[PDB]
Formats: C-alpha cells, structure tokens, sequence
RNA sequence: ACAGGAUAACCGCUGAAAGCAUCUAAGCGGGAAACCUCUUCCAAGACCAGGCUUCUCACCCUCUAGGAGGGAUAAGGCCCCC
RNA sequence: AUGGUUUGGCACCUCGAUGUCGGCUCGUCGCAUCCUGGGGCUGGAGCAGGUCCCAAGGGUUGGGCUGUUCGCCCAUUAAAGCGGCACGCGAGCUGGGUUUAGAACGUCGUGAGACAGUUCGGUCUCUAUCCGCCGCGCGCGUCAGAAGCUUGAGGAAACCUGUC
RNA sequence: UCAACCAUAGACUCGGCGAAAUUGCACUACGAGUAAAGAUGCUCGUUACGCGCGGCAGGACGAAAAGACCCCGGGACCUUCA
RNA sequence: GGGGAUAAGCUCCGUGCGUCGAGAGGGAAACAGCCCAGAUCGCCGGCUAAGGCCCCUAAGCGUGUGCUAAGUGGAAAAGGAU
C-alpha cells in the first residue's frame, strides 16, 4: 500500500510492454517478465513511470499492491543496472576459482564443490577469497548466492565458510 | 417425475406446487406426473399457470 | 476414550436435540 | 538398449580365470535367435523386439504361428518372446529377418537371466517360506513342519491376505540379476555365465544386459 | 395406474459436458443427474433410462482450497498395510479421469443398476472424444431459478 | 529450536510470526527460535 | 541398488500486508532409508473384460422360414496313447 | 490433558462353558523411534554426546538362573525398541506354573479340614460345513471360432547394516 | 544351531461298500462403525464372475459336556466341647 | 440430590417428569430408553411435525446481508498466538 502508491520511475534505456496483467521489460542488461496478480492495477504513466494501484483495501489486494511494486523496481533495476552479490571466504585453504562459468569452491572437503552457473547468472572472481555473483533477477541472484553461502556448516568458533560482503555472524568459543 | 418436467420447463417443483396452490389447482401429483409423461404440453400449461399465479419476488415476506 | 466419546457427543445433533439414551 | 537374446541352458561346470580362481558358470545355448517382429509406439503402444528361437518342424507349428512367421518373412521356431526396449532409438537397431546370437554380448558383461524356475511342487511353508517348524520332542504332538498359528483372534476374526502358506512352489519365472559372462564362444554359440540360472538344463532363458550394471 | 416404461421407451441421448474450470462436485451432480435420469419424466428408479455422458477436459477440473494437495483418494489392496493412497493432484497427472470417475461413482447409487450406469459415462481428459458419430449435444450446467 | 504449544518471546528481539500456519518465533539468538507444536 | 520426482522436519530466495522487517500471504527453490517412480513377480473376470498380428473365414436339415433349433465341418483344441 | 498397557471401580454380553500364565510357531498393526536416515538448538572446538523435531522402509542376537512375564548376569551388537491385536495365536503345539482328586512340611483349626504358603506327582478331545487364507482346476463370458506375442490399470515381494 | 533326504502306513487318485458328531435358516465377504458394549446377516463404503479339488486352522464367541471355579437353593458324606 | 474422584452405559433416592418396558411409524447413517408422533383396515389422494431439500436421497447447486480459509464446519483442555 503504502510502498505501492509510489511509481517506479523508468530511465532512458528501458523499454516497457504491457498487454493487461502481463508485463515485458527490455534494457541494456537484457530482458525481464511478469504476470502481475489480478487484482493489482496497472498502468503506463504519461511521465515515463509505471503507476500501480489496487482498487479495493482488503488485505490480500493490500499486500499484493506494495509487493507488485517492489518487484517491477527490481524488474526494471535489474534490467537496466543489474544485480550483484559480493562474497568472500575465510578460513585457511577456503577458496574458490572459476572453471569456465562454473565454480570450484575448496572448502575443507575430500574433494571440490563445483557450482554449476544456471541460465542468466554469472559469476566472477576478484580473488580466490573473494568472489560475485551477477544477474538481472534478485531471486536467482539471492538463491544462489545462498545455496553458495550454505556449502558448509555454519563454524561460529572460527568461522571457515562462505559468507557475504558485510556479513556479521554469530561466534562463540571452545575453549578445551 | 414433475421435477424433472417441470426443470425442464424451467421452473422448480416447488414454486410449481406454490404456483398450483395459488391458482387453486387440486389437480394431485399423480396426474401431474401422468401429464409430465403423456400430455407435456398441458403440463407446460399448468406451469405458465403457475408461474402467473407466484408472486413477484418469491422471497419476499408478502 | 474415543468411542464413548463419539457416541456421546452424538447427541448434539439437530435431531437428538442434545439428549441420547446412555448420553 | 537393453539387448538380449534366448538361449537354452545346458547345465553348470566350472571354468579357471586368469588369476587360477575358480569360476561356476552355467553354459546357457545363445543360439541363432531371428526378429519377427517389432514393437512401435505408433502401431503397439511400446517399443520392443519379438525374437524367435529354436528349430522345430514346420508341420508341429500351429497355422497361425506359421502364418505369422511367414507374414515377417522367415521360417518358424519354437519358442517367441519380446524384449521391451525404452525407446524407437532402441528398435531401429532391430530389422525383421535379423539374426542374433551370442556376439552380441562380450567378455566381462553384466546380464539378467530370465528363466523358469524348477518346480517343487506341493509344498509346505518350511520348504516354502523358510518356517522353523516346531519341536520334535519336548511333547509336540504332531507339529513338527506345521506353520503354526494363522492369525489372531476374533479382533482381526480373519486371516490376513497374503499369508505364507502352503501350496506349488516353482515353476515361476525368476529374474537373476547382474551375472557376469565369463566367457562368449561363438563357435559353439554359448555363453559362460557365472553362476546360477533358473530353471532345468533344456529350460529356454532369456539373457538381457543388466538393467542395473549396463 | 402409474407409467411404467417398455422395452422401447427408454430413448438414449448423448450430452457432453466441457470440465474446464467447472467444478468436480458440481460436475459430477450433474452428470449423475442426467445419467440416473432424473432429468427425464419418464424416471423409473428401477430402470436406467438416463442419458449417456461423456466429459472431456477432465484434466482441467477445478479443485477448491488445498484439496489438490491434502484430500487423498485412497485405496485398499486386501492386504495389511496394503492402503495405498493418491492426492487430486498425484491423480490428476497420473489418471486424468479418475477424479471425476470416483466423483460420479460415489453420486451415483452403489448398486447392479449403478454399475450398469457407469457404462454410459465416457471421460477424456482432453478436449476432443471419439464419440462423434453419435452427435452428442453440448450440455452447460445451469440453474434453474426461483 | 523449541516445539511447545506455549512459544513467546524471550527477549526484545525475539518477534512473533505465523508461517505456513504456525505460530513461529525468531530472533537472532537462535536459542530463542521456536514453533508452535 | 543407481537415478529421478514430490515432500516431512528444516534451510532458504525474492517480498509485501505493516515506508523497516518477515521463508509466504502471490511467487520461486533445496531437502530424508518414509511417499511416487525405479528393481523382481502376478495381472485384461482391468465387466472400460484391452492391444498387435496370424489362421479358419464354410455347409446342410427342421420349425415356416420370424427369430431360432439340430447336424456336419474348418482353423484349432480335448480325450485315449508314450 | 492424551492414551487406555498397570493396579482398580462398575458388573453391561458370555456360567444349557468365551480354556488360564509363560514359552514355541506364525505373524500383523501403531509410533510414544532402539539402530540405520534427515535436521534445529547446545554450557556443540573435534571424537562423542545432550535435548527437541521429522521419519515406522528394513533390521532389532545367542546364552546362564527362574514356570516364569519382568529382571539380573554373561558375551556380542549398528541396535539388542515400546506397545496393541481375547495381557494376538492351545479346533496350531507345549503344559513347567496356576487351578481337582494323592502325599508331606510349616502355620491355623479340638476336629473334619484350610492357607495369593511351600513341596513331589498329576489324561490337553474333535474326519473343517460356512467365512477367511494358501494353492490348483472345471464352466461361462470378454459379440464368430481359434492361436501366438503382449500392454500394465491394479496388486505382491524386496527395502537391513557393519569393519577397514 | 538347522534342517535335508529315503521307505512304509495313511492322506491324494480310480473302483466297491459306506457312517458320524452337528444342523433355526442361507446365493453365509472385508473395513470403519453401530448394536446385549467383540457382527457373514444392521449402516456407510470397499472388494468380489459361477462351481469344485487339495490344504491351513483366524473367526463362526466353532462341536462335545443344562461350567466343576464363584454365588444362590437343595442334597450327600465327614467332624465336633452344635 | 446422596455415595463415588461432585468418574462410570456406576449405584441409591425424589420428581400428576418422559419414553422403553408393553409402542409400531418418521428422523437421528446404523442405533429399546433422544426428537416427532401413539399404528382399526384399505386407497397409485392431500396438509404437516421432527428432521431436511448438490448427488447417493424426496424436496433449494433457494433469496438478501455479512463471516469463515481452518475442509473450521465434519470432537477436545489449561494455555499460546501481529
């Protein structure tokens, strides 16, 4: 509602297309889609913005507006600026490097994590501790960055695992 | 066997029977059924007449 | 248990009108 | 694919390797097997090979059987059985007219061996089912291969389906997986294969690559 | 004395009812209707003279609230443990017409009579039936007013 | 995590929440998670 | 067994309602010897009694020729026989 | 509060008979899971655990004592599960115990005799009609009669695990 | 452990003679229920072509014996400072 | 109302209270004691009660306004719960 009532503004390089509920962006950086839930208006605003309202207040039109919302911005955001993951490693002989668009993770196992790259992510390598991930679609960038971040147990006594950039995990001791 | 004749004539057996009551039809349901099954045209009859005999709006306190 | 249950809460029933032989 | 053949088995003996062990085999009569028919999704419904094996007079053949042998084009056999396949990429391999025998197969290979199993006849459910029968002393009066008790009480008041009784044993068909071919010899038209196979010596088997192991 | 019909009077008409985002158990009424014969003033509830049925698009049946995942349709072998049971879904993708099958057959009475009625009922999960030749009428699930 | 039929918070952190019909707890103690059961 | 699918507990992603947050309300995933598939076996009396093929695919008589009844046959099968 | 397995309460079927404990055999079910499997939290460093959740597919030893169930013990084990099914199962077996008649000890009783006290001994009947179950045939049907090869709805079986 | 095999007498098959206990009936299914509180016979469903043969013994609260235990009533015999 | 654990389909009392007993019929799935109603017989006539009107199953997938998302309905407590 409250996130839904403000548009999305559209930059230059985007190309919106709508026939009813159904909804394609093309950018720069490729090309997205959606079938916005019914009950959820749409519309193509005269100031090169996409307005998106709902006609009745029950609470599930009330949820679906903000949420609609929410995604064409990151639709169109990722279509035109993209988005990226930073990750990074720690832990002695934790690394990671890139075996075309795959990855291989060392992690303290018998043998290596091969991470196959799925369709319309890629993935980079700054350093063998740290690393990226990049996409047009949040969801696919968030679910693999996390199927990455969840390869080893969580060691809060000295913290050998993937994490994100700015993440602050949790640690404890053991002491004997 | 009226219920069937008389959805088939679109109308329900029983605003059929309220209908028949209204216009004063003793007529029994045997007959009725007999009608439905040898004389449908005069079943149709008796329905028109029914339905000309319901009120209005049938759920309606009246 | 359960089959004394059932059979009791049996009569709160628009029929039974609350009441059964042995409840 | 999935090839296979029938054969015949002959009976056991036993072979040496290369390492000196001793190795049972069962010599199983992969013989000259002829395809007669093929199996198609679009006439069938699945996808298979009918192959034909075993010499037989033309006038102990059934009429129909001829007709159907001369129709695919070659001379009748004795014994008919399909082999399913997974896929038309499987029985384009198959013409009609086609003979296979135990080249097929190679030194070292996995099969299954299908074949009917001997018959035990009549049996009771120690010799069938594996019962401990009970005491033959210590006062058992007359249970001494009985199964026992068949049920429960009046709370069941019936005997389950499915309870392990007496009744023909054998004569089914059996299923040994995963037999390795310790040898192939084409000039004999056999196959060595390691171990037991269902069935008497002169019982048709049919001889598939393992579903499992390749 | 009371109609009673006679080794010619029972007329057989073909319908054919389009199951797409109808529902089951409105459906499956319906066609049960027409195949007992209710629909019919000639109703002998000794006879079968209902109407043959045939329903395609059963694959596309409209199922409310989670049924298509928490009502099961189960089944009993004979054997213990042998209670097998298959979700709306599971059957929906398995055996398209198993569900509106099982749905008429339970509206329909659990007699010789029934069984002789199941014959009339013909379900195809696409849109199309091979029953052509025999003209079936399109028949649209109304209701009558009051 | 805990499974009780009584699931609170435990301190300020901890915030209630239904999930997929459940009454679920989480808090960043995960000492604190729990869930109705 | 391998392998696959869908899942439990559970881990989540994107995300509102509730300017944040939230594994969920719309959506998307992962996930067990359980479940379905897979392996073996029975199985069309599976009364929706199935399918692909092949063979015989042909005679008489009586009732008054209506619907049948009787006989002789084919393909084939059964019995006897080893 | 659950459950209904314990001791009980009631005395509702059964006293013109519903055979009892324990074992043997045969199992079957539930999960409130002993192992195996998955997972959360941990005062979880790791090994190993504790606790909770999911999970009933399979598996869940042999012996000494005792009638014994139970239990203790011995060795093992991955584990040596808990319960229901007339405390499953005696027209399937045993019959050691309990629970007839004999006899004896102790105790009680004047006594005859008695003892949820002990002790030694002590008839376990029945040709299966029906259901059911295991197997096998005969008949008819599957719109002519036959034959061969088959699909697989739907069922059954199997599903264990260790050491290095 | 841990059971396997052989023969014989039966069981099985053919011929011949030819009983029995029992029996309210009968074209005598299963589940969950309900019910005099443990159902072939009732309810709702599920399953099941008809008829036999050999077998097993879970039920028919199976047969047999008007329960011996318990109680009530009555006997009998026994004991004794009735 | 007593006894009982303010348990028992428990037991013992009271009640110009009922029903069964000795009472069919309809409903309650089935179901002596609950609800309706007290069966002189017959009728292929009608109105109703209780209870019900999607199909089984006679009658409404009734009308209007709201509610419910839990298949609640179509068992359950303390207590927990944006």
């Amino acid at each position: 509602s409250r996130i839904g009532k403000q548009p999305v503004p559209v930059p230059s390089g985007v190309d919106v297309t709508i026939n009813g509920q159904n909804l394609s962006v093309k950018g720069p950086k490729g090309t997205l889609t959606l079938d916005v839930a019914e009950p959820i208006s749409v519309s193509r605003a005269e100031d090169g913005a996409i307005v998106v309202t709902r006609p009745d207040d029950e609470r599930r039109s009330r949820s679906l507006h903000g949420l609609s919302r929410t995604l064409i911005a990151n639709l169109v955001t990722g279509v035109t600026e993209g988005y990226t993951q930073k990750m990074e490693i720690f832990g002695v002989g934790y690394r990671v490097q890139l075996k075309g668009q795959n990855l291989e993770f060392a992690l303290g196992y018998s043998h290596p994590v091969l991470i196959e790259a799925p369709e319309g992510i890629t993935f980079a390598v700054e350093s063998p501790t740290k690393f990226s991930v990049s996409g047009i679609d949040k969801q696919k960038v968030g679910q693999i960055s996390a199927v990455i971040r969840r390869l080893r147990r969580p060691d809060p006594y000295k913290g050998k695992g993937v994490r994100y950039e700015g993440e602050q995990i949790r640690r404890k001791v053991g002491k004997t | 066997r009226i219920n069937a004749a008389a959805r088939a004539n679109d109308i329900t057996y029983n605003r059929l029977i309220q209908g028949l009551k209204a216009a004063g039809v003793e007529v029994d349901r045997k007959n009725l059924a007999e009608l439905a099954v040898s004389d449908p045209a005069a079943f149709t009859a008796l329905v028109d007449v029914a339905r000309a005999a319901l009120p209005e709006d049938v759920n309606a306190p009246s | 248990a359960k089959r004394g249950r059932k059979k009791r809460d049996r009569k709160h029933s628009k029929a039974n009108h609350g009441k059964r032989p042995n409840a | 694919a999935r090839k296979g053949i029938l054969g015949t088995k002959l009976g056991m003996t036993q072979v040496f390797d290369e390492n000196n062990k001793v190795v049972p085999v069962t010599v199983v009569k992969a013989g000259p097997n002829v395809v007669t028919r093929i199996r198609t999704t679009e006439r069938d419904g699945y996808s298979a090979v009918q192959l034909a094996y075993g010499e037989i007079s033309p006038r102990k053949v059934i009429k129909p059987v001829a007709g159907q042998f001369a129709a695919a084009g070659v001379n009748p056999r004795r014994h008919v059985a399909e082999l399913r396949l997974d896929d038309e990429a499987a029985v384009a391999e198959y013409e009609v007219g086609q003979e296979l025998t135990a080249e097929i197969f190679s030194d070292g290979a996995y099969v299954d061996v299908t074949g009917t199993s001997k018959g035990k006849g009549f049996a009771g459910t120690m010799k069938r089912h594996g019962f401990r029968g009970q005491g033959a002393a210590h006062g058992a009066q007359a249970v001494h291969r009985r199964p026992g008790s068949i049920g429960g009480c009046a709370t069941p008041g019936r005997v389950f389906k499915g309870t392990r009784m007496s009744g023909r044993m054998g004569n089914d068909r059996v299923t040994t997986q995963n037999l390795k071919v310790h040898k192939v010899d084409a000039e004999n038209g056999v196959l060595l294969i390691k171990g037991a196979i269902p069935g008497r010596n002169g019982g048709l088997v049919v001889v598939r690559s393992a579903i499992k192991r390749g | 004395p009371t109609y009673t019909p006679k080794a010619g009077d029972t007329t057989r008409s073909w319908y054919v009812i389009d199951a797409s985002d109808v529902v089951l158990g409105r459906l499956a009424s319906a066609a049960a209707t027409l195949l007992r014969g209710k629909h019919k003033p000639t109703f002998t509830p000794n006879v079968d003279g209902g109407d043959f049925v045939i329903v395609i698009n059963a694959d596309k049946i409209a199922v409310s609230g989670d049924k298509l995942t928490k009502k099961f349709a189960y089944r009993h072998s004979g054997y213990p443990g042998g209670l097998r049971k298959r979700t709306i879904g599971e059957l929906l993708e398995k055996h398209p017409t198993r569900v509106v099958e099982n749905a008429i057959i339970g509206m329909l009475p659990h007699n010789k009579l029934g069984r002789q009625i199941q014959k009339k009922l013909k379900v195809y999960a696409g849109p199309d039936h091979p029953h052509a030749a025999q003209q079936p009428i399109p028949f649209e699930i109304k209701q009558v007013a009051q | 995590m805990k499974v009780n039929p009584s699931v609170k918070p435990i301190c300020d952190k901890c915030r209630v929440i239904r999930r997929h019909g459940r009454v679920m707890v989480i808090c960043s103690d995960p000492r604190h998670k729990q869930r109705q059961g």
